[PDB]
């Protein structure tokens, strides 16, 4: 339902080849392939105002399009460029002219594309249990989770409470933490809270879990250096309740 | 300066001849066809040199995407008529918008549509709604009505962005658009009387007979193309035998009047 | 549904051996689908033009059919839907 | 060479109103539209102007005038989730989209019970890093970037214990030091006189 | 839900005529799965299922494998010892084992310790060690030095502990992946002149995880916790009071949710 | 370090005089590992009881079950004594009676 | 149950590249180990896998993938010295080894002049100088012996040359008959 | 890891005992045979010192782990079908995934039903043709081995005293002078090229009986031995 477009994340060398879906299933005519990045407004690569053409827009070197039916419209880079590290959305509209009409995007998809891929690593986990002064004090509990080391960006961190997924209480940082802020291969920390009640935390059957997921390489990617292949993995950390 | 126009037609049909297109598209400023598209070209393309001369390619581009777009959207309405006329067979269906710079600076715009060559839809800009002739125009009255920005919008189209596209292909086509070409009249008997006008530019003149100072019954000729980017007309009147009368031809071109008397 | 209005005429008025074009001008008929052509002494031209379709305000159609030639003392054919048969007319100079 | 521009970024306070500007130059005018794109996901439409006026559709509302290229969206009753980016687009006359960049908003939120401090928390059995918790202070202080290498700090953040209704700010700060205490974790900041230093 | 399998080993220097030198042991979920000791020198079965479903050759090749493992752990402990200029009797630990959880996930951890407290903490996921002091640190750089082993653990606790896990998981089925329904009950007393204590108990159930609180009106309200205990049958039995408005016990057990309320 | 036994004394099933029943020992949390566990009828060791193997936690301390079957009375007092490095003397912990 | 299969001989260009293929359907997995071995030597540990990726010591580089099941050799810029065999085994669950019956390579030498010739020896034919596409076939008589091709390198004059012998108790014309040898192959 | 002896001829029924041992510290050391065409075999092993375990192919042997140094294996009653070669290895320990194997030099036993046709090697040098020589500035020297039994032999070249490697070739396996019989004897040749100005002695040491091996037939003790013929 709405636009889908895959992959979500994508880490790239310098020369790669690339194909991005996107789906629509409301019956628009109309299909945009956008790109985004800091400090510009959204910059047209291709469009496709309805089924059978395409067009490039603003900026389509690097790129090309196709219009396979009246659903699809994927994206393909060819030969990547790390100038090409954007976020990519794909939107669409029921006709393309109708000066009303309003854009529909799918979720976005960011790609990195580096010279090599000897810096790119998932990241390191760590739950801290709460501070007793505070639970005294306020009679709240704040568990703090720490992901570091990672790169690129490419990271969702979550709370598990019970097996279940919450929200409720939780704050992730909006921008990630660049551990080396100097440095241009830079890895990437970031930081969470849970702040549950005291009397939630001093339950001591009351399971947590911060799991921060990891989009990078597969069985594709070459890998040949030393160390553990920084794969699409999920790299989790756990505490439990304590009442006493 | 006089009254300039730009419009723009659509044509659709559901069922041609292997030959003929399904969809055809033309704008037109004063007589002058500027622009031309249909199904099979599939590239929207001038009609008239000083639209070429004066607009980059970039814009025919942009312009043929759209219409590739139009081109189907209008296949969509016209596949909807048909189905709730009940109609069988070969049917058409045609859009006409565009605005008006008339001599005294104010402007107008028009907006509407048809089936089989009678009016369907006919916009007003000025209460921001939609004159259904019948029922099957009525259902669709309703639905674009809902859509209260697409009457706002094209109620700013046709009120300011239309003007100025006129304003613009004004100028570019100057030299043939705002000349005057003066006729040349001159009057014969048949029995009657028969006024004669040639050679004028633009085709927008006014002929007729008076009989001893008062328009009489009259027969009146049409406004023709010559061929050569000018036009040509008559007026005839029948004579009195039992009677002696003083008639007189008057025309009246681009801010002239002409007499032929008899 | 309109049947067409035809006219024969010359571009310029025409004197005997002086050359010209000879207009034949079909307007304010719908649909879209008609066929022309210009009739020297009852054989059609060949070499006989005519201007792209055309759009009026009451969404009927024109078209000018056009031919070069020089009258002399000695020397319109439209078809549609509304006709029966091929109405002929002729150019009364 | 057409321009739409907005500012970078505004801040208001939780409750107020904030009015948002965008002004273009552009080839033609076909409508001026609103997209809100909340950090990480998808613009989404707002609002849709092409003649003078102002158009009211629930909280938001957003008025354009032509005779002057501007064009303001204005967020009445200010709540959190109010906090995104709002983007500007503007038809031009061959129906093209022309983006501003973009306008940030950030929400201060309205703490009604300040209680400033700054707790250590528990070690983990799996890291070196020691991190300690700036926590329950009022939106107007400022947390700041270390000055040493080796401690770090995220920028303040708003959490919503919602079942008790209760909103809250938090820094924080770890590092691997031997010598880091979180006696010392905030000395780049600007922090209450009266926050809460529990004993160690 | 959540599964485990973990195997243990301790290391006792210079012990007493009744202790062994050397254990191992393993676990799936509670249920204890192997044994080998210093004393018999074999690696045994302590579950029938594991004894039903593997073949001797099994017991036999493990059992010459923890041989050698307990000649290792001995040589270990002695060379700690000696790092800490240490006398006398001490102790050296390991735990190695991974989780499966009902969400998907899986975790697998393998740590140290001497003289019952850390001392080395693996990192499959950095691949690194953490080190409590200056001896701990010296052991993670010879650990660390040896690329290729810690490639082989990472793998060890992410492919191979899984698999043994389900493969465990199957043998047993019948006793890991029953579920017995706890019997609740509430009981109200005045113990001290105008103090009520209300306790929810709960026993019979398996498995052992079981989830208890009280509530005030249908909102949240301290609370002491007894311990899941072992009932000796293999259920287990817990509780949680309070004193003292409407009060209700809320009772979790996988999956079902019970409510006790208080008249 | 040295932790001591922690020695929890409770029924199988809720207790109830005249009904037999089995009486729980739960010694656990304890370090090191040699420890000397017996449980007691009227003060007087009973010769028999099961138990389980020396347990391992995740903490690295470690724990024992040791159990037996009885009929609970009004007049006869069931304990658990404990012996380990921490204790200078034995300790013997009386069953509560299903307090 | 558990099988290894690896090609049984591999042949390849001194210079070039070859990529010797282990393929291991064991239960349970533990490590993948490629060791060499020459001639009537002992084998050799070379390199070790057991997650997916490539390692590289020199001119030899090792290669596994866990998801479909197989490993590669890689040995570049390939010399005389490399003729060995490669034998390649895995640890199952029970960290046994199941080893494969190894892989045979041959480098053949690159002979910037062949010049095929057959001399004769006194207190025996010689067959030498040919190109390293020529077979010579076993003896027919049953006291007439053929050995088969053999690589010499001349360090010195960077030179190397292949060469086979005859020998019987019959002259050299006769001798590789039964092998099929070059048509301007010198007869003195 | 240091194993003895490299080569042994065994009469059927003879026991024999294969030794090794390794100054690495290692705890763990294996027994294995290579036999043509298929993997190596484990026949017993030893997880660490005071432990012994049987691996693939054990019946007909059996071990001892003397100590942690060193580790022996034992041939009862010598068959046919034990005809191979033995490999001794070492690992620092057993159930570490890293940990390589070490390998002793190899161990070449033949099994015989009767020693009565074990024969030294006959060696020959063959000097180099003249029309090499001339034709390519090249000289050639061949070196034959012939109608020895078992194939325990070990050639080598040796110009001006110097053992030399370069120029020399030797053929992979030995050929059967008479491939019809089960017994067939040997022959190897070898090669040695050199520049005709360097142009104006071969060697192949021999495993067979020991002095301790009974002889009783009529022609010489074909023991082990070093046969030797000169070109100059």
């Amino acid at each position: 339902a709405g636009v889908t477009q895959t992959p979500k994340f994508q880490v790239l060398k310098t020369g790669q080849s690339m194909t991005l879906q996107c789906a629509q299933d409301m019956n628009h005519n109309s299909m945009y392939w956008y790109r985004q990045d800091p400090g510009m407004g959204l910059r047209l690569i291709y469009y496709s105002a309805s089924e059978g053409t395409t067009d490039k827009g603003e900026v389509p070197n690097g790129y090309n399009v196709s219009r396979l039916n009246k659903r699809e419209f994927s994206l393909r880079l060819e030969s990547a460029a790390p100038s090409q590290t954007s976020v990519y959305f794909c939107a669409s509209s029921v006709w393309t002219g109708e000066g009303s009409g309003e854009l529909f995007f799918g979720e976005g998809s960011r790609l990195t594309v580096l010279e090599d891929l000897k810096n790119v690593f998932p990241p390191e986990v760590a739950v801290f249990e709460p501070s007793e002064a505070e639970i005294s004090h306020t009679q709240k509990a704040t568990l703090v989770c720490l992901a570091t080391g990672f790169y690129p960006d490419h990271v969702e961190l979550s709370w598990w409470v019970n097996g279940k997924e919450v929200h409720s209480g939780v704050c992730t940082d909006p921008q990630p933490l660049k551990e080396q802020p100097a440095l241009n291969d830079s890895r990437y920390a970031l930081s969470s809270r849970l702040r549950v009640s005291a009397t939630f935390w001093q339950n001591p059957r009351n399971h947590f879990r911060c799991q921060v997921q990891f989009y990078g390489l597969s069985e594709n990617d070459e890998w040949t250096q030393d160390r553990a292949k920084p794969v699409t993995q999920i790299v989790s950390a756990e505490a439990w309740g304590r009442a006493d | 300066m006089r009254t300039h126009s730009l419009r723009y037609f659509r044509l659709g049909v559901s069922d041609p001849i292997h030959g003929v297109p399904e969809f055809i598209s033309v704008g037109y400023v004063d007589s002058h066809p500027i622009t031309t598209y249909d199904s099979v070209t599939r590239q929207k393309e001038p009609r008239a040199p000083w639209m070429a001369e004066n607009l980059a390619p970039d814009h025919w581009e942009r312009y043929t995407q759209l219409l590739r777009g139009w081109q189907q959207m209008f296949k969509v309405e016209l596949k909807r008529l048909q189905r709730h006329y009940n109609h069988s067979g070969s049917h058409t269906y045609q859009r006409m918008i565009g605005c008006e710079l008339l001599e005294d600076g104010s402007t107008t715009g028009f907006l509407q549509y048809a089936y089989d060559g009678q009016d369907f839809l006919i916009f007003n800009k000025d209460t921001l709604s939609w004159l259904a002739v019948d029922n099957v125009a009525h259902t669709i009255k309703q639905a674009w009505e809902a859509n209260q920005h697409e009457l706002l919008y094209q109620k700013n189209w046709l009120e300011e962005e239309c003007i100025a596209w006129l304003k613009r292909f004004l100028e570019y086509g100057k030299d043939t658009l705002q000349r005057t070409e003066p006729p040349l009249v001159r009057v014969n008997r048949k029995t009657a009387l028969f006024c004669k006008a040639h050679g004028f530019y633009p085709p927008e003149i006014y002929m007729t007979w008076m009989k001893n100072g008062e328009e009489i019954e009259i027969d009146y000729g049409d406004i023709l193309p010559s061929g050569d980017g000018t036009y040509q007309a008559w007026a005839s009147i029948e004579l009195d035998p039992q009677s002696s009368n003083l008639y007189s031809c008057h025309v009246e071109h681009s801010g002239v009047h002409m007499v032929l008397q008899v | 549904q309109r049947t067409p209005k035809i006219q024969v005429y010359s571009r310029h008025p025409a004197e005997n051996g002086k050359s010209n074009f000879l207009n034949c001008y079909v307007s304010g008929f719908h649909p879209s689908d008609i066929e022309v052509d210009l009739l020297k002494n009852g054989e059609r031209i060949e070499k006989v033009e005519h201007s792209d379709l055309s759009f009026s305000k009451d969404w009927s159609f024109y078209l000018l059919y056009y031919t070069e030639f020089t009258p002399t003392e000695k020397d319109c054919r439209v078809n549609h839907v509304t006709l029966s048969q091929p109405k002929i007319v002729k150019w009364d100079r | 060479g057409q321009n739409i521009d907005q500012p970078t970024e505004m801040t208001a306070t939780e409750g107020a109103i904030v009015q948002i500007n965008c002004t273009y130059q552009t080839s033609g005018f076909n409508g001026l539209f609103w997209y809100q794109q909340h950090a990480g996901e998808a613009p989404t439409f707002l609002s849709y102007n092409v003649l003078d006026g102002l158009e009211e559709k629930g909280r938001f509302s957003s008025f354009l005038s032509r005779s002057k290229g501007y064009s303001y969206l204005l967020l009445k009753e200010l709540q959190m989730k109010d906090s995104a980016s709002y983007l500007c687009a503007v038809k031009d006359s061959n129906y093209q989209l022309i983006w501003g960049a973009g306008t940030k908003l950030i929400i201060k939120p309205d703490i009604q019970n300040p209680d400033p401090a700054v707790y250590q928390l528990r070690d983990s059995k799996s890291s070196d890093k020691s991190v300690c918790l700036f926590t329950d202070f009022d939106s107007q202080t400022n947390v700041s970037q270390s000055k040493d290498s080796d401690v770090y700090i995220t920028d303040k953040c708003v959490l919503d214990m919602r079942s008790m209704d209760f909103k809250s700010n938090s820094a924080v700060a770890w590092s691997n030091k031997s010598d880091f205490a979180c006696a010392n974790a905030f000395n780049n900041s600007i922090i209450p006189e009266d926050t809460f230093f529990p004993s160690p």
